[PDB]
């Protein structure tokens, strides 16, 4: 394991390419715990370190880039995953970010409610999700798709998402959804991103790399996750640290990319190209707006 | 007239020997950065730590309104330097302390100003 060094280890091709059935996860090192440097949170280490991958990968960084982060608050009431996305992100970045549950946060504009009473008028260069419903953890009962949050997460996706735009959403052994995984075929590439710094975790980040608004590859998510699971049941991930003390290159580096406006009859080939390569956004530049549904009852 | 006084409150709450706010968030970084006090980006020098902003403020922690007129927050989005030997208390410090509104360091812990 050279890949002590890297920031975490992302699910190689080939598990991805089979068709395996649906297992127990059981993780060799369960209960292991990575050394975290002295005072950090686990929060703020596994945000780095999924930051620090998402910095190897083809992502859209247009000027005045729009990111949402939903599941950002703790039971602290502080919101440390948004504290590293803003370090992270170019200065001037419009942050929004929400949770259940009330918190502070450094984001541009937070909304507190369930997600599913969050609605935009604008869409999304990068959505980051790290939500998460313990009460799926249920080794008793059938381990089926789940709905709750992920069924909002897809629909969000599809509407809400630039062309172009990428996205990273927490997932467990217990707490995926199928057609999620479907959604991932509508990238130009996807993976299942572990961090070094839990990978004594089933936990997982399912990132979509460049969305291309239409299915590239059919995905079956009942098998995917069955592969994902048999990759982690198969390859013990050594616990990490180590590139948390390295922060020289952490910065998503500003490439400008191209932000236009075009109609469904207007994606061709060469756009979807350029879409795929991490070099153009497509959706419009006006006003980013944001609210949260409110119930009224006595 | 009647105002609540959180700042003076948390002053006397510490000098009675009350344990200091804790989950202020830090930073992973470089530790090579200018040490200013209140910074875009985490900017710690060597002898620093950096925190999240709203997490080192007290108003925003204890849900409180800021004392100024339109309530604005100078913390809130922004990265606060701390010194490492007052890291245990980042609220406390950013509350009784105070940046040169001309070098941007901290009074008293970096700034060269009156040399
Ligand atoms: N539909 C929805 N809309 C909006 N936000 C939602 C949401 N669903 C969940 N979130 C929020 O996701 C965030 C991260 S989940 C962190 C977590 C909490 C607990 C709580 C245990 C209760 O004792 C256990 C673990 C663990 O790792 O075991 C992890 C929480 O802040 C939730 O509020
Ligand atoms: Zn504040
Ligand atoms: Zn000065």
């Amino acid at each position: 394991s050279s890949q002590a060094w890297q920031p975490g280890v992302a699910m190689p091709n080939l598990y991805k390419m089979q068709r395996m059935l649906l297992e127990k996860c059981d993780l060799q090192n369960y209960g292991d715990s990575a050394t975290l440097p002295k005072g950090i949170m686990m929060n703020v280490a596994k945000y780095t370190q999924l930051c620090q991958y998402l910095n190897t990968l083809t992502l859209a960084v247009p000027y005045n880039m729009r990111v949402i982060h939903f599941g950002a608050g703790s039971d602290k009431g502080v919101a440390p995953g948004t504290a590293v996305l803003r370090q992270w992100l170019p200065t001037g970045t419009l942050l929004v970010d929400s949770d259940l549950n009330d918190f502070v946060s450094d984001a541009d504009s937070t909304l507190i409610g369930d997600c599913a009473t969050v609605h935009t008028a604008n869409k999304w260069d990068l959505i980051i999700s790290d939500m998460y419903d313990p009460k799926t953890k249920n080794v008793t009962k059938e381990n089926d798709s789940k709905e709750g949050f992920f069924t909002y997460i897809c629909g969000f996706i599809q509407q809400k998402l630039a062309l172009g735009g990428s996205v990273a959403i927490k997932i467990t052994e217990h707490s995926w959804n199928a057609d999620l995984y479907k959604l991932m075929g509508h990238f130009a590439w996807w993976t299942a991103f572990v961090t070094n710094v839990n990978a004594s975790s089933s936990e997982a980040f399912l990132i979509g790399c460049n969305y291309l608004g239409k299915p590239r590859e059919q995905i079956d998510g009942y098998v995917m996750h069955a592969n994902y699971i048999f990759w982690r049941n198969t390859n013990p991930i050594q616990l990490s640290s180590y590139s948390l003390f390295d922060m020289s290159k952490f910065p998503l580096k500003l490439r400008g990319t191209a932000v236009m406006s075009l109609k469904e009859g207007q994606i061709n080939d060469m756009i979807l190209s350029l879409l795929s390569k991490g070099r153009l956004i497509i959706r419009e530049n006006n006003r980013v707006v944001i609210s949260s549904d409110v119930l009224v009852n006595n | 007239a009647f105002a609540v006084d959180a700042a003076k409150a948390y002053k006397d709450y510490l000098a009675s020997g009350g344990q200091p706010i804790t989950n202020c968030v830090k930073m992973l970084c470089t530790h090579t950065g200018t040490g200013q006090a209140i910074t875009v980006t985490p900017e710690a020098n060597m002898d620093q730590e950096s925190f999240g902003g709203a997490s080192c403020c007290l108003y925003c922690r204890c849900h409180i309104d800021h004392p100024n007129p339109k309530g604005f927050c100078d913390l809130k989005g922004k990265y606060v330097q701390i010194p490492t030997t007052c890291a245990n208390d980042p609220v406390g410090f950013t509350l009784k302390n105070t940046v040169c509104t001309v070098c941007g360091m901290w009074k008293g812990y970096g700034c060269s100003c009156d040399q």
